[PDB]
């Protein structure tokens, strides 16, 4: 449990410090894949 | 993308519904202007 | 041909982006091959 605690608080501090992001050029893609989904299926959102 | 999606979701409506416009138009026609029996009887 | 059309991601073709392994020891046994694969088997 004190590795495990310690290697997800050198990752995290990592992601702030350095830059281990989610492909921001391939990341457009991912959120337009899912607005042409959803506009496809035409699948109304959650209301309030 | 958030403002290009908004726009581009917009527009696709806009489409729909000028497809949903010109369906309902066309069914609207061909129920009223009926071939055989429209008001005669 | 013609079989991934709707494929997003076409081709990663790296897997560490570095090297194909660590292929390096270090001092350090938390940050090693080791405390590495001991976090990630019994560990989930």
């Amino acid at each position: 449990t004190r590795l495990y605690l310690k290697a997800e608080q050198e990752r995290q501090h990592n992601y702030l410090k350095d830059g281990p992001y989610i492909t921001a050029e391939e990341a457009v893609a991912v959120y337009t894949t899912t607005v042409h989904w959803l506009e496809s299926r035409r699948f109304s959102p959650i209301p309030f | 993308a958030d403002r290009k999606a908004r726009e581009a979701v917009e527009m696709r409506a806009q489409v729909e519904r000028k497809m949903a416009q010109k369906e309902k138009e066309k069914h609207e026609e061909k129920l009223r202007e009926m071939a055989q029996k429209a008001r005669e009887r | 041909r013609r079989w991934d059309d709707d494929v997003v991601f076409k081709n990663c073709a790296k897997g560490v982006d570095d090297q194909k392994k660590d292929k390096r020891f270090v001092n350090d046994t938390l940050r090693s091959e080791f405390h590495k694969k001991f976090m990630e088997k019994y560990i989930k």
